[PDB]
């Protein structure tokens, strides 16, 4: 009786999300209630989901980064508690009523790497980036949250499961079943955003894991063996048709230099020549003018 | 108000760790098992593997509750 | 991490003192609420420590047998888990067996080691893994509140490997830092056994380890830790380090495992206790 | 008013499942069109049965009647001694019953799994989780984003077809049918990809003449590995003569050469068919 639920925001597959007040800061929270599922999963005890998302963000604590503030149950039921966010990236997105300007795009973008090169600093890799992930608050905020499948990464031996995000923001080298990885999938992750803040459509749209690599080789161009050195091993590679690709230049037609550097280094093939969180903090897009506009400046839905 | 890049900062307690691109040429990856292809190619290297391992021997070293 | 994790923040503690007044409290209190509900059927706390420490080297068997083989991490996790939650709890009131099996099961959901729970309840020596599974479902969650949801349990494994990576790149006086493994790990064993998880860092430990298997071995290294570690240079640092290394061997020659018939007395007295109430 | 809840069985996409008593019932509550319908349309002893449909303002509540446990774990018990052959042939013909009355009314499963499939303690099977479900040409879920298992999806689908025929249906049912012999499962793909190249690697590549029309597929791709088809006998040992026939009808490449649950039904496979 702690919380005083007073509003549905929402029902996926796996949870259920509330608002509710604290009743003793007054405060207004989100209540994530975790289902059960299925009667076999309901015997194995409280779902590894929640269990993930409580270990994770137990150990972590920066501004961009969402916030546990409580969590309780009775059995195998569990309720993990939240700050409130407003609302997130692509309700933004695909407002058609406000409009994305330049210094948007970077304020965006700013808060995004500063709170996956922390999180990267722990060694820990999201796994699951993409604009409704991206949370933003009343103060303009954007906060990371579902760590549903977040993992740490680093130690050999670690393959484990399989899980990827959604495959319009998935990385080759994940559509091709690499199983040991780094900071690039969240980094391609973090391309394919960007790309969807520009063109306010989802970049690469395909319907399956094949039509997905497709899309990519058909606006990117086939890589070859000097682009992604050991790209034919990977468990699940299967070659393609050489396609020429568009430049960035006709993609991003009001991109700039700085940016469009940005863009070819978030999306090159070799995982490891992939820019990573400080060294696109570091590009000289970020520290061009105009600057990131403040966060109470930004749109508002 | 234009964005400039500061590093960020946190105290480990510990002895510095040398930084990530450095381990091959100080001679640290010789004492680690080296990346298959495999892992190569989705972006798995040794310098991964023994950076955290060094971040974790030297961290709170020398910390007192 | 471990310089910013909820292990350091809340879960390292400055003396034996505090740990041996945490564990009183948690006996005092469980007296007191018994007296209330309405006397040598209670447990003093040392015997509440033998019970434990029994236990704890029943869960080491127990994680050691247990197949699929069960990663070193994991067993370490298992362990701390036990040591935390009867930090501030009674055995007499949560039977030790019951919360060592719910201590095994929520480290390997979360170390990510997947194993069905059905395989887990028959690593178990029927009907009765059946309802051993069902007592493991009702406390998962009073542990995991004991815990305080603190669920992330650093290991001195990792700082191990990483020293000894170090020893083989920037100390070229030791041979061969793979003659120091074997009498390492068994001393990590050994303060495993002891309380030191809960007052030193995991690196403090896990070179403790290697500092007292190279004696042992009779080489000195004196030479690391002032040169390597630039500890020549502050040596009140040198100092505190060498002092908190002095008092985990201390702390392991200590230590004095249980005795069998005086765990064969307590194991009636603590089921006599659970049967009565 | 009349329904005492017993206790909560699970919470799938929608709703809570609660076992409760009046006869033990299962209810479930959603919150507050095309699936109660379709439900109440499909009466079958092989169907899960809608009993009641009780309406409330900001709630829905369904009634079926309750069943003990799901193929899966059943199978998940089994998985030493095995389930009994002659249990095997009465499960799976009373599933080709239940889908040939699907078929019938032109309703498309499209999710079959073993954990998907009721059973009870008199030993009776009962299709349910018609969420995915295709009535004729709309589906009774026009949004949702939902994950599906991936071990029984047909080729076609995984090669990017649009046009969902019953035969998928006839596809998951003899990937079960496979599982329930051997205790594993046919495909345990990874991904798309994966499971699809454990089916080719399986019953080897698809080309023209097995296959008409595989060449034009939206994701074929002429650089796919050209496996081989190892015989039925390896990948399916316990299996008899007209259970490997069965089972290679079941898993055709083509869509129209796929068998049907009605001639499926008539196969000599379920000559000596009883239920125990
Ligand atoms: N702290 C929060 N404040 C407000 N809304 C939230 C919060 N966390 C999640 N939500 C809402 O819940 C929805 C689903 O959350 P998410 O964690 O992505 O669920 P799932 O893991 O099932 O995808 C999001 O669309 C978001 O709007
Ligand atoms: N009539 C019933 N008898 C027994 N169990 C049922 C019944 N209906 C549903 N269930 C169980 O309740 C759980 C929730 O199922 P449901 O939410 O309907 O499936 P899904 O989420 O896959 O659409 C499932 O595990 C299912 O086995
Ligand atoms: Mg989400
Ligand atoms: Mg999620
Ligand atoms: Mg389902
Ligand atoms: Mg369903």
């Amino acid at each position: 009786k702690r919380y005083e639920k007073l509003d549905f925001l929402g029902e996926g597959q796996f949870a259920t999300v509330y608002k509710a007040r604290d009743k003793n800061t007054n405060q207004i929270v989100a209540i994530k209630k975790i289902k059960l599922g299925h009667r076999s999963e309901a015997k194995d005890g409280i779902n590894r989901t929640a269990l993930r998302e409580i270990k994770l963000l137990q150990e972590l604590s920066h501004p961009n980064i969402i916030g546990l503030l409580d969590a309780f149950g009775h059995k195998s039921n569990i309720s993990l508690v939240f700050d409130f966010m407003e609302t997130d990236l692509e309700v933004i997105i695909k407002d058609n009523s406000l409009v994305l300007t330049p210094s948007h795009i970077k304020a965006y973008m700013l808060m995004t790497l500063q709170g996956l090169e922390y999180l990267h600093q722990h060694w820990i890799l999201h796994r699951d980036l993409k604009p409704n992930n991206l949370l933003l608050d009343e103060n303009g905020v954007l906060k990371l949250a579902d760590f549903g499948l977040a993992k740490s990464f680093g130690s050999p031996n670690r393959a484990y499961t399989h899980q990827v995000v959604t495959r319009w923001y998935r990385a080759p080298e994940l559509l091709f079943g690499a199983r040991m990885y780094g900071v690039g999938v969240d980094m391609w992750a973090v391309g394919c955003i960007l790309a969807e803040l520009l063109l306010r459509v989802p970049f690469l749209p395909g319907d399956s894991d094949l039509d997905q690599l497709t899309r990519i080789f058909e606006t990117l161009g086939t890589p070859t063996e000097e682009q992604w050195p050991d790209m034919c091993s990977l468990p699940d590679y299967v070659t393609f048709k050489s396609f020429p690709g568009i430049p960035l230049h006709h993609i991003f037609s009001a991109a700039g230099d700085d940016l469009l550097d940005l863009i070819q280094g978030l999306f090159l093939f070799n995982p490891c020549a992939r820019i990573t969180a400080t060294q696109a903090l570091k590009m000289k897009y970020f520290s061009n003018r105009p600057g990131p506009t403040p966060g109470c400046q930004l749109p508002r839905p | 108000a234009l964005y400039e890049y500061q590093p960020l900062q946190i105290e480990t307690y510990g002895p510095h760790v040398p930084e990530l691109e450095m381990l091959g040429r100080l001679g640290y990856l010789n004492h680690v098992r080296a990346a298959s292809p495999q892992d190569l190619a989705g972006g798995y290297t040794s310098s991964l593997a023994c950076h955290r391992a060094l971040q974790d021997a030297f961290s709170g070293l020398f910390w007192q509750p | 991490m471990y310089h910013n994790s909820s292990q350091k923040r809340h879960w390292t503690f400055s003396s034996e003192e505090q740990l041996a007044r945490l564990r009183a409290d948690a006996n005092r209190k469980f007296r007191c609420k018994a007296v209330a509900n309405g006397d040598p059927v209670f447990l003093e706390p040392h015997e509440e420590m033998t019970l434990c420490k029994y236990y704890e080297k029943r869960l080491l068997e127990f994680c050691s047998v247990f197949k699929p083989a069960m990663p070193r991490s994991v067993v370490g996790t298992a362990c701390m888990y036990f040591k935390r939650f009867y930090l501030n709890n009674s055995v007499m009131e949560y039977h030790p067996r019951i919360i060592m099996l719910t201590c095994a099961f929520l480290a390997c959901k979360v170390d990510e080691f997947n194993v069905s729970s059905p395989q887990f309840v028959g690593n178990l020596r029927p009907l009765g893994q059946e309802k051993a599974l069902e007592q493991i479902l009702e406390y998962e969650l009073l542990l995991i509140q004991q815990l305080n949801f603190h669920l992330i349990v650093h290991n001195p494994y990792r700082p191990f490997e990483g020293f000894l990576i170090d020893l083989k790149t920037r100390y070229p006086i030791l041979e061969n830092p793979e003659i120091l493994r074997k009498t390492a790990d068994d001393f990590l064993n050994r303060i495993a056994l002891t309380d030191a998880y809960l007052l030193y860092t995991p690196s403090q430990i896990a070179l403790t380890a290697i500092l007292s298997s190279a004696s042992r071995a009779g080489i000195t290294m004196e030479s690391y830790l002032s040169e390597s570690l630039m500890l020549k240079e502050n040596r009140t640092c040198l100092s505190q380090l060498l002092d908190i290394m002095k008092s985990m061997r201390n702390l392991v020659k200590k230590y004095e495992p249980p005795r069998s018939e005086e765990v064969a007395v307590l194991k009636q007295k603590l089921e006599r206790c659970h049967s009565a109430e | 008013e009349n329904f005492q809840k017993v206790e909560k069985i699970g919470e799938g996409t929608y709703g809570v499942v609660y076992k409760a008593r009046n006869e033990v019932v299962a209810l479930k509550k959603i919150r507050l069109i095309r699936e109660i319908s379709l439900l109440k349309e499909l009466n079958h002893p092989n169907i899960v049965k809608l009993l009641d449909v009780i309406h409330t303002e900001n709630k829905l509540y369904l009634v079926f009647e309750f069943l003990h446990q799901d193929l899966k774990k059943f199978m998940d018990a089994s998985a030493l001694t095995g389930i009994p052959l002659p249990l095997i042939k009465s499960y799976l013909f009373q599933l080709l019953q239940g889908l040939a009355f699907c078929h019938s009314h032109r309703v498309l499963h499209r999710d079959l799994k073993p954990q998907n499939l009721l059973i009870n303690t008199e030993g009776a099977i009962k299709l349910a989780d018609f969420g995915l479900a295709r009535a004729f040409g709309v589906p009774v879920r026009t949004y949702t984003h939902e994950v599906v298992t991936l071990w029984y999806r047909a080729p076609e689908i995984l090669l990017g077809c649009k046009y969902y025929s019953t035969a998928v249906d006839i596809w998951s049912l003899g990937c079960i049918f496979a599982e329930m012999v051997t205790r594993r499962a046919l495909f345990p793909g990874d991904s798309e990809i994966d499971q699809l190249f454990r089916i080719f690697r399986t019953l080897g590549t698809p080309d023209e003449v097995v296959w008409p029309g595989v060449t034009s597929m939206p994701d074929y791709k002429p650089s796919f590995p050209k496996w081989a088809r190892q015989d039925f006998s390896k990948v399916v040992p316990p299996l008899d003569e007209d259970g490997r026939s069965l089972l290679s009808q079941m898993l055709h490449y083509d869509p129209n050469k796929r068998i049907s649950a009605k001639a499926a039904l008539a196969h000599p496979f379920f000559q000596d068919v009883t239920k125990p």
